[PDB]
RNA sequence: AAGAACCUUACCUGGUCUUGACAUCCACGGAAGUUUUCAGAGAUGAGAAUGUGCCUUCGGGAACCGUGAGACAGGUGCUGCAUGGCUGUCGUCAGCUCGUGUUGUGAAAUGUUGGGUUAAGUCCCGCAACGAGCGCAACCCUUAUCCUUUGUUGCCAGCGGUCCGGCCGGGAACUCAAAGGAGACUGCCAGUGAUAAACUGGAGGAAGGUGGGGAUGACGUCAAGUCAUCAUGGCCCUUACGACCAGGGCUACACACGUGCUACAAUGGCGCAUACAAAGAGAAGCGACCUCGCGAGAGCAAGCGGACCUCAUAAAGUGCGUCGUAGUCCGGAUUGGAGUCUGCAACUCGACUCCAUGAAGUCGGAAUCGCUAGUAAUCGUGGAUCAGAAUGCCACGGUGAAUAC
């Protein structure tokens, strides 16, 4: 699903799990109550797309937005068409 | 010595013992009165012991767990009725005519896909 | 019921009086599922009743019902291809359920404070024949006198 | 379209799974993304290989990758070079250690997914249609198969409207849950644009 | 009947299968060791075996028949007039055939 | 003593497993505690089936999740050292600590 | 669309790039990498440090980064009246057909019509039809009863003493958990029925007549929906209909319709006290206890990959007290001030908290919708999506009707 999309994501994830994840010193950490100065709240440079608030979460196979879930990494739909044949062990159709 | 019976309904699930003494209550270390002795559904644990008469012939001593009150005194009523063998198989025969030994199995419906709730169905317009 | 005839569906009786005719009676005051709020109006109502006019619950409560129970009632037929309005008698166990019904309806649009209190009021006077209960019954009687022509 | 797909109704019934591994939410849907790219390579490799599925588990932190074919000799090449070379790929792929192993298929007429491919490589070499399914239905009728059964669909001999026109033979009761049927689909890529090939195959009763 | 399946299962799967098979007895009783066609058919009632007759005529087998003033001929390649109702006459017919045919080839 | 859990997708792979792990440490030893069922997990799923709107065309699917816990008391040497590589796992669990 | 502040996002205004954001190949150069400075809204340009990991009869190499030309790459651009796949609908309605035979010059008919019966083309009988297939039913999941096996992190009936807490020895009973079995089949009785199918009633039984619910959707119809999930014939653009960036919009607002939530109150509002569930989720996570804050929350910090710990006190309900039929101690919209969090960032445009403010609304015309029992009505609880965000969606239990002549 336009491929460029796919291309964004992936560079956002690089950039996110590059910068942050140790640079959350910089934000929790600091921006704390000590007892202030903004100079830690001042430095909030970083390009923007290394918050990982900002990956959409994509199917990995198709890369449609919507529909998804994490438990399986696709969309409703690819779901549903690998779990019809096999592909996801131990799901069948469900009635109680 | 003492008698058992289980008793279920709609989510609740009871636990009877009977024993030939004096016509003392307790439920799940409580007194009748003081579970629902006033409230709705009073004289149901009753109606097993209405028949074949009481006055002041048997220690009932029980505990349920699950459900609601109307529940918990349905799952009661139903281990009296299923201890209350104690004189063998002769007074379930009127206690059949009562209808107490029939579990009632009426569960909640689940509810379907399109639909509010099981049957309710969201309104329709046709223009 | 375009098929099958069916049976009927048991109640419990009242806790208080064993009356399944009662247990019917809160049964129909109750709104949104509430059988304790039902049951709580109805023995407020009957024993200030009871305490109005002498006598017991019981007997207060069949004066009120036997003065509102519709012994005819009219239905649509159409069947001659005109819309005729003709008499039908109603049977036992629907004649005491319209009366309940009714009684109900009427206590429910009273302008009393509490509820216990139109119950009490509607029960009473109905014992009299000048509630609103009574006043639907003979309309709908004086009803079906009119359209006694079709039988 | 109102039909449940044969195989999914069938999975816990008679129909076993085809992936029998297990994992928990943390890397369940890595394990499922692995699969997917083990598959498509395998299916892409062994194109000329008659494959008729892959069977892929993961017990104790391994791969085992069986692949249920009609030709093993030139899958397993000669004596373990090529096959050697698959499990190399494989392997790779899956980041673990990896096995393969190779389960030949006797009757390769009496499998949904080989006879699909099958017509759709008739049906791309231009063979009519209609010739092409009933040598299907009845080659298989001709060796068990209680129920063949199957259907193209779409653009049939390069016309205008599409249709599908599907033959059976036999009895084929999708709506009898302890019925082996098999069931598989293919596609055609003709230059009149896709056709799509659904083939079912009724077996015993349970 | 009596040495396969006809004990094993419900009751109620035994009791149709042998009515199911009475239904087949008495619907093609004798016939079931015939296994070809005939040489010839003998029809005790001509308009009462009329598709029979058709069927024969069809097929060019011989048919004779014992048609009674009511019957039609001409589908009958052995016409024999005679009462096709009274118990009596039809036994004197099935008698005089049956024992003509005792005699096979000797 | 030293507690094994078994969690698989299928009930008739769980219970051959754990089988095997209750009669290999009784035969190796003593006790052997006993197999326990405890709760299992159905985890549902529902999604849309329509590539496109149709929002009530549904369906729903779940996964079963089947766990066991033996919980053998017995510290036994012989037990213990054949208690491991004993894994005959096809998709199936294993935890070995207490 | 199972969740638009940025992103998502395509759309608009500007700032930019052109074998390119994404892929293979050729040649050239360089480990890769990591830390920092200036200009810019940023994309991007200009710099400075630092590292140089494995091969090499060495035109070179493999994972990796820049430079040049090409084949190319790219398109959420058009065509669902070219398609695959998937889906709605008539409709879970009981029908739709075929082989051989026969009838008719033929389109076709028969079978599949008729007498009964059924939820059913279900079954029985008859019959120029004899058989078969897809449908119905059954096999599947769950729920209702009982038995066997194991008994934790689940349970506590008989025993001992206890801080009165299964808490503690202990127990395997009981509830319960999850595997394997039993059971319901018109099976037994009576009557009716052609003496058949079947129907009515009765016994027993937890359950009786396909016990309740679900999955299951025939041949086909609507050129029904989807080229934007994906794939795909044809057509179209290729310094642009491709690619990157900042801001904005999708949240507009004289209005018209659909679906919902809250109400208009005394079967109630408010204050205090207090009892009874089910089903789920949790590691970038759920987050006890304790302290602080009126509050949203903050600080410190256990336990938990979880029948153990957390989310997490269920609410209707029941006891007292007050309100006394008023636009009210109903209703909560709207608005001003002050805050808590998530997030680089809450103006456009988040949720929630405190004080103040207190619209309409007093049961709603024509018309119209849902529902036959644990159903309607009513009361709460959880999950997906998800940093943050439901009155929607999907699930769970509590109370629990009226009426079918
Ligand atoms: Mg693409
Ligand atoms: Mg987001
Ligand atoms: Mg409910
Ligand atoms: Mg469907
Ligand atoms: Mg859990
Ligand atoms: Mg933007
Ligand atoms: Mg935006
Ligand atoms: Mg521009
Ligand atoms: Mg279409
Ligand atoms: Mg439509
Ligand atoms: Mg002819
Ligand atoms: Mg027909
Ligand atoms: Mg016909
Ligand atoms: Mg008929
Ligand atoms: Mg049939
Ligand atoms: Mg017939
Ligand atoms: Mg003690
Ligand atoms: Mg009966
Ligand atoms: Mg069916
Ligand atoms: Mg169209
Ligand atoms: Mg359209
Ligand atoms: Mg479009
Ligand atoms: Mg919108
Ligand atoms: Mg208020
Ligand atoms: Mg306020
Ligand atoms: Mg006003
Ligand atoms: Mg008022
Ligand atoms: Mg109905
Ligand atoms: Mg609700
Ligand atoms: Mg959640
Ligand atoms: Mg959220």
């Amino acid at each position: 699903a336009k491929q460029s999309m796919k291309a964004r994501e992936v560079k956002r994830v690089a950039l996110a799990d590059k910068y942050f994840a140790k640079r959350a010193e910089l934000k929790a950490i600091i921006s704390d109550v000590n007892a202030r100065w903004n100079a830690v709240l001042k430095l909030q440079t970083l390009p923007r797309d290394s918050s990982p608030s900002r990956q959409r979460n994509r199917c990995r196979q198709t890369g449609r937005p919507h529909g998804f879930l994490r438990k399986f990494g696709l969309s409703r739909i690819k779901v549903r068409e690998a779990a019809m044949r096999g592909e996801i062990p131990g799901l069948k159709k469900a009635s109680w | 010595n003492q008698y058992y019976g289980t008793g279920r309904r709609k989510s609740s699930a009871a636990r009877v013992f009977i024993k030939p003494g004096n016509g003392k209550i307790v439920i799940n270390q409580r007194s009748l009165e003081q579970y629902f002795g006033r409230e709705t559904a009073r004289m149901v644990v009753r109606q097993p012991l209405e028949l074949v008469d009481m006055v002041e012939k048997l220690d009932l001593y029980i505990t349920v767990k699950g459900g609601g009150i109307s529940g918990q005194a349905g799952a009661i009523r139903h281990g009296i009725t299923r201890a209350l063998m104690e004189y063998d198989e002769s007074l379930r025969s009127e206690l059949r005519k009562a209808g107490f030994v029939t579990r009632d199995a009426r569960q909640v419906e689940r509810k379907k896909v399109g639909l509010r709730k099981a049957r309710r169905r969201p309104q329709f317009s046709k223009r | 019921p375009r098929r099958r005839v069916i049976g009927q569906r048991k109640i419990l009786p009242d806790p208080k009086f064993g009356s399944e005719l009662l247990a019917k009676f809160v049964n129909i005051l109750m709104v949104d599922g509430k059988k304790s709020t039902a049951e709580s109006i109805v023995y407020s109502a009957l024993e200030t009743l009871a305490q109005r006019s002498g006598k017991s619950e019981l007997e207060a409560f069949e004066v009120a019902l036997e003065n509102v129970r519709p012994t005819v009632e009219v239905k649509s037929r159409r069947v001659g291809g005109s819309t005729y309005q003709v008499p039908v008698e109603v049977r036992p166990v629907r004649r005491n359920a319209l009366a309940m019904r009714w009684i109900v309806e009427a206590a429910r649009k009273r302008g009393d404070k509490s509820m216990a209190l139109r119950l009490a009021n509607e029960l009473s006077d109905a014992a009299e024949n000048k509630g609103t209960a009574v006043k639907k019954r003979e309309d709908v009687h004086r009803m079906a006198e009119a359209n006694k022509a079709f039988a | 379209g109102q039909k449940v797909h044969p195989n999914g109704i069938r999975l816990g019934i008679v129909k076993p799974w085809n992936s029998t591994w297990f994992a928990n939410t943390k890397e369940f849907a890595d394990n499922l993304d692995s699969d997917f790219k083990v598959r498509q390579y395998l299916t892409k490799e062994l194109a000329k290989a008659s494959v008729s599925r892959i069977v892929i588990e993961r017990p104790a932190k391994s791969i085992r990758v069986t692949i249920h074919t009609a030709r093993p000799g030139i899958v397993i090449g000669k004596k373990g070079e090529d096959v050697e070379k698959l499990r190399k790929v494989v392997a790779d792929i899956a980041g673990v250690p990896a096995q393969i192993n190779i389960a030949e298929v006797r009757k390769p007429e009496l499998d949904a997914k080989l006879v699909a491919d099958s017509i759709t490589s008739q049906l791309e070499r231009r063979v009519m249609f209609r010739r092409a399914m009933k040598r299907a239905v009845q080659n298989a009728m001709r060796l068990g198969a209680k129920g063949i059964k199957v259907e193209v669909s779409g653009r049939l001999g390069g016309a205008e409207i599409a249709r599908t026109e599907w033959y059976r033979e036999g009895r084929v009761p999708l709506h009898t849950l302890r019925a082996d049927i098999d069931y598989n689909t293919s596609e055609a890529h003709t230059t009149y644009g896709v056709i799509g090939v659904k083939v079912w195959i009724f077996k015993g009763e349970i | 009947s009596q040495d396969g399946t006809f004990d094993k299962l419900t009751k109620k799967e035994a009791l149709m299968r042998t009515r199911e098979l009475e239904k087949l007895e008495n619907s093609l009783g004798g016939i079931k060791d015939m296994g070809g066609l005939p040489d010839a058919l003998f029809v005790i009632d001509a308009d009462h075996e009329h598709i029979a007759i058709k069927e024969a005529n069809n097929l060019g087998i011989p048919v004779f028949a014992i048609v009674d003033t009511n019957s039609d001929p001409d589908g009958v390649d052995f016409v024999i007039p005679g009462n096709d109702d009274a118990i009596r006459a039809v036994t004197l017919y099935l008698g005089a055939v049956a024992a003509t045919v005792r005699e096979g080839r000797s | 003593r030293i507690r094994i859990r078994l969690k698989a997708f299928d009930h008739r792979l769980i219970d051959q497993a754990t089988a095997e792990i209750v009669e290999t440490a009784k035969r190796t030893g003593a006790q052997v505690r006993g197999p326990i069922p405890l709760p299992t997990r159905k985890e549902r799923f529902t999604v849309l089936i329509s590539p496109h709107v149709n929002k009530d065309a549904r369906d729903q699917y779940e996964i079963r999740t089947h766990l066991r816990l033996v919980d053998i008391v017995e510290p036994t040497e012989k037990t213990v050292d054949a208690l491991m590589r004993l894994d005959l796992a096809a998709g199936v669990d294993v935890q070995i600590s207490l």
